[PDB]
């Protein structure tokens, strides 16, 4: 019955209303985990590795003379810059942002929809369309960010090179 | 046949995360060995 | 010579007096209970402690306190 | 008196006995062999030990003292590692506390008591990484101590 | 005359989940909640009595049937655990190469937290740790010379526990057999005594004639492992067998034309041990098997079934009758048929007895190859079968108390043996008790008096051989009989059937296997001791069960039931009363018992047997001769056995060892906790429970299951379960350190 | 003579088995659908069927071309030393884990499904091509008893490529030129 797998049935908790929804969810972790606490993580997931993926790509045209140059590799670079104190300083401001966009229901316990939907953490500055195709492109392009990232930091781990310096004159293992 | 309230059940819980619990200690040991004054 | 005391909150469930295994207690009229009948022990002399009664009291308290004192024949079971 | 390991005679005393007990064994065995390589693995291990132990501080059997009175220049010894287990076990005590009073709300929480809702469990366990935040405003709710319990005769 | 037919209900039990998450299902009390932390010990306390769950008997024989299947299949599973460790991760082909310089091993620790220490260096190229568990001696026997042939055994060994995991299932939920079946005793042991055990026999004298006598010969004539013929290939060429045993030539014909005495080349009956091995001959081995599956086929056709022919178990039991016993065995049948508690306490005193005879004979004659230079695996085996007999006889007890507690019917037992016994159990246990206390003084005050007269310098005093003596002129006359019996009540055999009672010694690889064991009065002493030790087990275990029905302090016990507390702080005390406080205390003093008798075999054997020969035959032994005059006193027993064989188990740290070092303080930690389940109360635990829940109640973090202490017997069965595995897993640590240390 | 009820086989009682896609031969002499549920078989059937006409198809395809950037220095494809040296260059240890992800995430609800009367036992609604028509009407039926044909006669043959080439250490194409 689900769209993704006829084979299966679609979970019961999942909807088609939600954005992203394809009923892609075999191991039904929909079921045993509230709906909306799994929707908002999809949502922030995809919200962090996207910008994640942007440093990566930005990272490799060295933008920033104060820090002058770095590793530009993913473990060095945490490395150095957790040793040179600003990894405790990037740390901060992230949770306090956490509990300014939660208003305090941080925790999975606490953390209520009353009156939003997962995702709609204010932040809205444009004001610009928020109607379920801009939802839907932003968890798409989401998703889509979260398999990239994976992919660009692994091949930082085994090859050692930038995304686009591995993308050309692409090498086999 | 309710196959996953047996799962839940305490014997099988208790085992179940106690049986992560070591491996992450052990999987910790053999990649960080030796481990003292952190 | 075991002391055997039944108390005012005994409901005369005759619970006690049909544990007991040598014919120590017994139900007598009363009034403290819709049933109408307390349990007594007028026979204490036979009595060992065995206190079966007091586990098949089934009050809060036991309302049947068997208290160990003098120690005679029948009070240590033997049968030599 | 304590002195730094590396520093101190028997420590490396210590790491050339284990070297040359392995290297007993190892001489048995063939270069390219089963084995062997096990026990080359093993003094690699025993070196990267004693080089990272250097730090510490030991005294005359050269075995590593660690110093628990609190200074700062020994956080990493005891404090850390103090700070980490209290952590991870305040963690463990809290999830399990909410847990037991959400099962108090249900129909029959024995049940639950024993056949663990794993929703609800795993719901009470994701949360409370900030169990020390929790503990307080359950506390200055008064949600965290009673009042009156089970006392026996003679309070 | 009675049908033995067969009868089953199809589709009885439906198979699903929805049982499995209702713990406490099989009870009636255990599926209303549990209210209480005591019910949690209660669901495993009665999950495998199904005798309590329902009233009706079929239904426990199938709950019997199945459940043995299981335990079949688990028994399977472990088989092929021990082969696959042989073939995988064991030295089994470099041990074969060199079964003397060579240690055998079959795991191999991982490298995580320094364990990689314990591999010690068995040789053969792995290292790991060494198995006394004679796997590769019994291996070899088999025929087993490449690890395929491993491979492949623990391939079928996990298939049969696959099909005794199927059958389980299916006759339980798909064909469960009536009462009428599983009461069919004449049939089962027909079947049991032809099938099983003689058909089994046959079946590996067979595989032994075709794949063990040959391979053997060829491995004991110098010939490498991999050259030797695949055993198939003894089977389809004739020449090869002919080869090595001419009796092939003639074939059959033989065995068909009454001329058995053509077979002298197989079926041998030497006698003695193999001087090459040191082990039993493979032809008598493989003529004992013979003869044995003949004696068993023939008796499987004792008992009537489906015919007229045979015989009818009640009709024998029945006619059993003298003057001293009125009804003789009458109403035993009934007893047998309709109790599985009884068969069980019998089934587990016969085993228990046989395991204990098994380690007796397998010490003694070395059946398999290399087992005996192997000291190990002798010490390991002898003393393991020797604590699961123990085990098994208390079991024994135990059920027979179970039975006499529950199954028992004045009707069924009138003035017959069990009803006449139940009768005079007085006398029974009063002569039984001062018997008891007769071997006690004579045994043990022996010890005590050595102890005095050593410690004031009278030596001359002492039961020793300088001073009095006390010699087993029995036993050793019956050693001699034995040592003269080859040549004169044993015509064809050619050796004395072990050389423990006299003839030869035996040297495999510059070591003792098998040497006559000498006994003096030390060994008078010390079987003394044995014999008072079993005598008190055996009262404490005969006193529960003539008294577990009733007694004259207690005169309904049946009534209290089998394993109930106490009666209560009456008649002076009534604390364990019961007939299981009465197996509690069994257990103890057959743990004594046990511990006392593999401490003699240990210290007998380093001191007199095991040892290593110079050239020239000069024999020097681990403890030379120190048993003689050291195991007469308990001062002795405590610094040349206890202190002096400690040293290998205390100083095993930094080696190979170490675990079993660490094994022998963990052990002692265990042996000191059960003390505080011994020597205490559940009214003192259950008040500091209370103060306990109240700090929780405090802080609104008390459980809804009210925790309560472990209940009287529960405490009393922990107690004694962790005195036991403390004791045996210490004395299991100091003997497997002391025995691979040194020797 | 016979019985009551026949069999394909023309001696037997027919079985609980019917008229399946496929399956109107009822084989099933050994009782196997008696104990054990006729989901969980078929789906082991089609399983087998699928794999194993993939792994004969492939080792017919393998003899011909080998990419030329895999070593292959064994040209028997169903030979250990080739199996080994794949998997030691990081092929089949790809393939191993990919396919344990699909059989873990996928396989096993599938299974389920189709155990608990949902799912038809191998039915993964993969018709890219409308080759097989609507579901359970002409050309599907057809279809299905098809490959399920194929399936056995591919599984039959795997066996036997893999006895000959380990018997004559000769390729499939090799041996049917050559003796
Ligand atoms: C490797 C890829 C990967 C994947 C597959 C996930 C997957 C997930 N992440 Mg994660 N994340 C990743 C990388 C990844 N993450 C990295 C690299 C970072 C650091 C930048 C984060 C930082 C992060 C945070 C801060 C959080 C998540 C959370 C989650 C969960 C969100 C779903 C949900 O809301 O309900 C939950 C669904 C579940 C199935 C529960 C998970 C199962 C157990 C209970 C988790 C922990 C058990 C473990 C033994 C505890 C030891 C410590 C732990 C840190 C390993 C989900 C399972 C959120 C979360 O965990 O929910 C509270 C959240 O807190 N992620
Ligand atoms: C359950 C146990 C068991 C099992 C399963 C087997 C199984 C087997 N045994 Mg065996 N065996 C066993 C126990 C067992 N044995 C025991 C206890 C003994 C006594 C110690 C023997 C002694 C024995 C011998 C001596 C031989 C076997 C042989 C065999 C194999 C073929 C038997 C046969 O039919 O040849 C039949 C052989 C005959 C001679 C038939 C007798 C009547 C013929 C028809 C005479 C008529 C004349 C005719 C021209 C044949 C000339 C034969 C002459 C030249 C010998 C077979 C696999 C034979 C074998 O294959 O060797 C590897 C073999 O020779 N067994
Ligand atoms: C239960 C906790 C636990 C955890 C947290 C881990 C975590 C990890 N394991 Mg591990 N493992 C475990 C238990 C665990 N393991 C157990 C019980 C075994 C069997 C003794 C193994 C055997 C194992 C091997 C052989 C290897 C790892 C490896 C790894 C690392 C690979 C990266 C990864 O993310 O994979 C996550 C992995 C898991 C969460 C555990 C999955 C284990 C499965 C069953 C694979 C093992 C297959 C086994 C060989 C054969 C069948 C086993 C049977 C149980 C089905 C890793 C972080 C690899 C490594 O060393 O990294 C370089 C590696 O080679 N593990
Ligand atoms: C919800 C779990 C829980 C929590 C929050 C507490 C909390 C507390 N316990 Mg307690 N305890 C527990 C479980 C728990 N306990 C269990 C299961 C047992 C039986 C072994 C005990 C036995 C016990 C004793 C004997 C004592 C305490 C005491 C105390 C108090 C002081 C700290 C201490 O000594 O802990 C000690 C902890 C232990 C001895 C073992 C803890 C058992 C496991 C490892 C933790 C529980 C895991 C739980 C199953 C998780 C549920 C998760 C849920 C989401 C599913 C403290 C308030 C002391 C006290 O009286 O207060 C001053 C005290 O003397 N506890
Ligand atoms: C010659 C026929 C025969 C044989 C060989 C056996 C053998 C056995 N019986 Mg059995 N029995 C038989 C006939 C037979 N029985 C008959 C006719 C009856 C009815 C009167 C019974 C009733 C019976 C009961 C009630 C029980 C046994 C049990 C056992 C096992 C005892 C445990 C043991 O010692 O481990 C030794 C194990 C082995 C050596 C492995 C061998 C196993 C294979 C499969 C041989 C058994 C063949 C089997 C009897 C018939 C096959 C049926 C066919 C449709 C597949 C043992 C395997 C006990 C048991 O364990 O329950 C499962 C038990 O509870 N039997
Ligand atoms: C073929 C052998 C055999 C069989 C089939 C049975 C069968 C039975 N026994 Mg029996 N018994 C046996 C041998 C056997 N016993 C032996 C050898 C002894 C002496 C030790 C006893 C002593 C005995 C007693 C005293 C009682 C029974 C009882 C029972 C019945 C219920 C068992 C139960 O539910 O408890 C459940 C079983 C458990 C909860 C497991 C307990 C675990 C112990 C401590 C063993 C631990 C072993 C392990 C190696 C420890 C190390 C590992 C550790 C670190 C984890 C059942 C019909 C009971 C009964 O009749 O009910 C009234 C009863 O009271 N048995
Ligand atoms: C080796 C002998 C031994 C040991 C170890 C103990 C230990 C203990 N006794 Mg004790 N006791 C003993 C003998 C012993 N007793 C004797 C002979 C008597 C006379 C009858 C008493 C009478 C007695 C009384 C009256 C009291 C105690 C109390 C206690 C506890 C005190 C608090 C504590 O230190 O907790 C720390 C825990 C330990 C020291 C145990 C070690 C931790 C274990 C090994 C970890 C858990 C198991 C581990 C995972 C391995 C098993 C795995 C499994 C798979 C098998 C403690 C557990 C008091 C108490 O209850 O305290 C609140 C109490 O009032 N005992
Ligand atoms: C993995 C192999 C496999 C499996 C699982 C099945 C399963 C099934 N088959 Mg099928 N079949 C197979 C192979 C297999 N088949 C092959 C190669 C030809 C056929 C031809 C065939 C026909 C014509 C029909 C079936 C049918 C069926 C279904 C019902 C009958 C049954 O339960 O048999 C179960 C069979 C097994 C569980 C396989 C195990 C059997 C043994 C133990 C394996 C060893 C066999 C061995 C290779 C033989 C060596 C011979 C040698 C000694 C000479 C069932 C779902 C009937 C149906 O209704 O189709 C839907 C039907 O009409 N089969
Ligand atoms: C006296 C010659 C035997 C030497 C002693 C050792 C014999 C071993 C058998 C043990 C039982 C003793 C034999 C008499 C017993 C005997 O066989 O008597 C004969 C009698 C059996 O004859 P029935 O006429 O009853 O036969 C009908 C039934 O047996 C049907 O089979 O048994 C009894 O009824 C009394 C049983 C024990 C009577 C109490 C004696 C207990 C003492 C146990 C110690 C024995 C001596 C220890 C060794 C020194
Ligand atoms: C929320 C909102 C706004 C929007 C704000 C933001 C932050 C929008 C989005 C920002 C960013 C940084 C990223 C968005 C999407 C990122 C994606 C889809 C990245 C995907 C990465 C991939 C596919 C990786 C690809 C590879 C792989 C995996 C391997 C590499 O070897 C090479 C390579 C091929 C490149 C603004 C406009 C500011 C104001 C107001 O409107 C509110
Ligand atoms: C595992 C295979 C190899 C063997 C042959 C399986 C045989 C199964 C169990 C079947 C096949 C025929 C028998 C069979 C005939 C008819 C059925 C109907 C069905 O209600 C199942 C039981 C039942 C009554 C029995 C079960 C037992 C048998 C023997």
């Amino acid at each position: 019955q689900s769209p993704a797998l006829p084979f299966l049935s679609k979970p019961p908790n999942l909807s088609p209303d939600m954005p992203g929804y394809r009923g892609f969810d075999p191991l039904r972790f929909s079921d045993a985990f509230d709906v909306n606490w799994l929707q908002e993580g999809e949502i922030k997931n995809g919200r962090v590795a996207m910008l994640a993926c942007l440093h990566f790509f930005v990272t490799e045209f060295y933008q920033f003379p104060f820090f002058a140059g770095a590793p530009k590799l993913a473990g060095p670079a945490h490395d150095y810059f957790v040793k040179s104190g600003a990894m405790i300083q990037i740390l901060a401001f992230i949770g306090f942002l956490e509990f300014l966009l939660h208003r305090g229901k941080v925790l999975y316990s606490d953390m209520e929809w009353k009156g939003r939907k997962p995702g709609e953490l204010g932040f809205n500055p444009l004001n610009l369309p928020n109607d379920k195709a801009m939802r839907d492109r932003e968890v798409n392009n989401g998703r889509l960010a979260m398999l990239g990232f994976a992919g660009i930091i692994h091949g930082e781990f085994l090859n050692g090179k930038m995304p686009f310096e591995q993308i050309t004159n692409f090498q086999p293992l | 046949m309710n196959l996953k309230k047996y799962l839940s059940t305490a014997p099988v819980v208790a085992t179940l995360w106690l049986f992560l619990t070591a491996g992450i200690l052990i999987e910790l040991n053999r990649f960080f060995p030796d481990s003292l004054f952190y | 010579a075991h002391t055997v005391k039944i108390y005012d909150n005994c409901i005369g469930c005759t619970q006690c007096v049909r544990a007991c295994p040598l014919d120590v207690l017994e139900m007598v009229p009363w009034d403290g209970c819709k049933a109408g009948q307390m349990a007594s022990a007028p026979r204490t002399e036979d009595c060992v402690g065995c206190k079966r009664c007091e586990t098949a009291c089934p009050t809060d308290f036991l309302s049947i306190r068997v208290y160990l004192g003098g120690e005679t024949t029948r009070s240590m079971g033997l049968a030599y | 008196v304590l002195t730094p390991c590396q520093q101190s005679e028997a420590f490396h005393k210590r790491e050339i006995n284990e070297v040359r007990t392995l290297e007993n064994r190892q001489a048995n065995y063939e270069a390219n062999s089963p084995s062997y390589l096990a026990l080359q693995s093993q003094i690699d291990q025993v070196h990267k030990r004693f080089d990272k132990y250097g730090t510490l501080l030991c005294g005359q059997d050269g075995l590593p003292h660690l110093i628990t009175d609190g200074d700062w220049r020994h956080a990493r010894e005891f404090t850390i590692p103090a700070l980490l287990f209290l952590y991870i076990t305040g963690w463990i005590g809290w999830v399990g506390r909410s847990y037991l009073k959400y099962t108090k709300e249900t129909k029959n929480p024995t049940e639950q008591e024993i056949i663990l809702d794993v929703p609800m469990a795993l719901k009470y366990m994701l949360s409370g990484f900030l169990w020390p935040l929790s503990a307080w405003q359950e506390y200055r709710s008064g949600q965290l101590l009673a009042k009156e319990d089970e006392i026996t005769v003679s309070p | 005359e009675k049908q033995v037919k067969v009868v089953v209900d199809r589709d009885v039990v439906p198979t699903s989940f929805e049982k499995w998450a209702k713990p406490g299902h099989f009870s009636r009390s255990l599926a209303k909640g549990p209210k209480t932390t005591t019910w949690i010990w209660n669901l495993h306390a009665d999950a495998h009595d199904f005798d309590s769950h329902t009233s009706s008997l079929e239904e426990v024989s199938r709950k019997i049937f199945s459940a043995h299947f299981g335990q079949l299949a688990i028994i399977f599973i472990w088989l092929s655990g021990m082969y696959f460790h042989g073939a995988r991760f064991s030295n089994y082909v470099a041990w074969l190469s060199n079964p003397t310089g060579i240690k055998p091993s079959a795991q191999v620790v991982w490298p995580i937290v320094g364990q990689q220490i314990l591999n010690a260096d068995v040789g053969g190229g792995m290292q790991g740790i060494q198995i006394t568990s004679g796997l590769f001696q019994l291996w070899r026997a088999s025929g087993i010379v490449n690890e395929l042939q491993l491979y492949v055994t623990a391939l079928g060994g996990l298939g049969m526990a696959g099909l005794m995991i199927f059958a389980g299932w299916f006759h339980y939920h798909k064909a469960a057999p009536k009462l009428e079946w599983f009461q069919n005793v004449e049939s089962m042991l027909n079947h049991h005594l032809a099938g099983l055990l003689g058909l089994g026999s046959l079946s590996w004298a067979g595989h032994q004639i075709h794949v063990s006598l040959p391979i053997n010969k060829l491995l004991d004539a110098g010939v490498a492992p991999s050259s030797i013929p695949l055993p198939h290939e003894f089977i389809l060429n004739r020449n090869l067998m002919a080869e090595l045993y001419p009796s092939f030539q003639q074939g059959l014909v033989p065995f068909f034309t009454l001329n058995w005495k053509q077979y002298s080349d197989i079926l041998t009956f030497k006698g003695g041990l193999s001087p090459v091995t040191g082990g039993l001959w493979l032809t008598d081995v493989a003529h004992h098997h013979l003869a044995i599956a003949v004696l068993f086929l023939v008796a499987g056709h004792m008992y009537r079934t489906n015919w007229g022919i045979g015989h009818s178990i009640k009709q024998i039991l029945e006619a059993h009758k003298g003057p001293l016993t009125g009804e003789g065995h009458k109403g035993l049948y009934e007893i047998l048929t309709t109790s599985w508690h009884a068969n069980l306490a019998i089934n587990l005193a016969m085993l228990g007895s046989l395991s204990i005879i098994v380690a007796h004979h397998m010490y003694a004659m070395p059946p398999y190859p290399y087992l005996a230079t192997d000291y190990p695996t002798q010490l390991s085996l002898f003393t393991h079968h020797m604590w699961i007999g123990g085990f098994c006889i208390v079991g024994a007890g135990a059920h027979a108390a179970i039975y006499m507690v529950r199954d028992y019917s004045p009707t069924v037992n009138f003035n017959n043996v069990l009803d006449r016994m139940i009768r005079h159990r007085d006398a029974i246990i009063s002569h039984l008790n001062w018997v008891c206390i007769f071997l006690g003084m004579h045994s043990f005050g022996l010890y005590i008096h050595n102890d005095t007269m050593r410690a004031l310098g009278r030596a001359q005093d002492m039961f020793s051989d300088t001073a009095i003596q006390l010699q087993p002129v029995f036993a050793q006359w019956i050693q001699q009989i034995h040592t003269l019996a080859p040549g004169n009540t044993a015509v064809n055999a050619l050796a004395t059937a072990s050389y423990a009672f006299g003839a030869d010694t035996v040297t495999v690889g510059s070591k003792i296997a098998m040497m006559p064991i000498k006994l003096g009065t030390a060994d008078f002493m010390v079987h003394h001791i044995h014999a008072f030790t079993i005598h008190v087990t055996t009262l404490i275990l005969l006193k529960g069960v003539l008294y577990a029905r009733n007694s004259r302090l207690i005169p309904d016990k049946a009534n209290l039931g089998f394993r109930f507390p106490c009666d209560g702080p009456g008649r002076g005390g009534t604390c364990q009363v019961s007939a299981w406080d009465h197996v509690f205390l069994g257990l103890f003093w057959m743990y004594n018992a046990l511990s006392i008798v593999i401490f003699h075999f240990s210290w007998k054997m380093q001191s007199d047997v095991w040892g290593t020969v110079t050239s020239n035959g000069a024999i020097s032994h681990i403890t030379g001769g120190n048993f003689a005059q050291s195991a007469i006193t308990i001062n002795g027993w405590l610094r040349d056995f206890l202190w002096a064989q400690a040293s290998q188990v205390i100083q095993s740290y930094g080696s190979s060892l170490s675990a079993y070092g660490l094994m022998f303080l963990g052990a002692h930690f265990v042996w000191a906790f059960s003390l505080m389940f011994l020597f205490s109360g559940r009214g003192y635990w259950q008040e500091l429970i209370e103060s306990i829940v109240w700090a929780h109640n405090k802080l609104k973090v008390a459980p809804a299951i009210a925790p309560r202490a472990l209940s009287i017997t529960q405490g009393r069965a922990v107690g004694v379960a962790h005195y036991l595995l403390g004791g045996i897993a210490t004395t299991w640590a100091f003997f497997l350190a002391r025995i691979i240390a040194v020797g | 003579g016979a019985t009551m009820p026949s069999m394909p086989f023309l001696k037997r009682p027919s079985k609980l088995d019917g008229s399946l896609p496929g399956g109107e031969g009822c084989f099933d002499p050994l009782g196997f659908t008696e104990v054990f549920s006729l989901e969980w078989l078929r789906e082991a059937e089609i399983k087998h069927c699928r794999v194993a006409m993939l792994a004969v198809l492939g080792v017919i395809a393998q003899e011909f071309g080998t990419f030329d950037f895999y070593n292959a220095k064994s040209k028997l494809q169903l030979s250990p030393d080739l199996h080994n040296q794949f998997v030691q260059n990081g092929a089949l240890q790809q393939i191993l884990l990919f396919v344990c992800a699909w059989e873990f995430i996928v396989g096993l609800p599938a299974l389920i499904e189709s155990v608990n009367g949902n799912r038809e036992p191998g039915y993964f609604g993969f018709d890219p091509l409308k080759l097989g028509g609507t579901v359970g009407s002409a050309q599907w039926k057809r279809m299905q008893a098809g490959e399920l044909r194929n399936g056995r006669l591919a599984m039959i043959a795997f066996g036997g490529f893999f006895h000959q080439q380990l018997l004559t250490k000769q390729g499939i194409i090799e041996q049917l030129a050559h003796f």
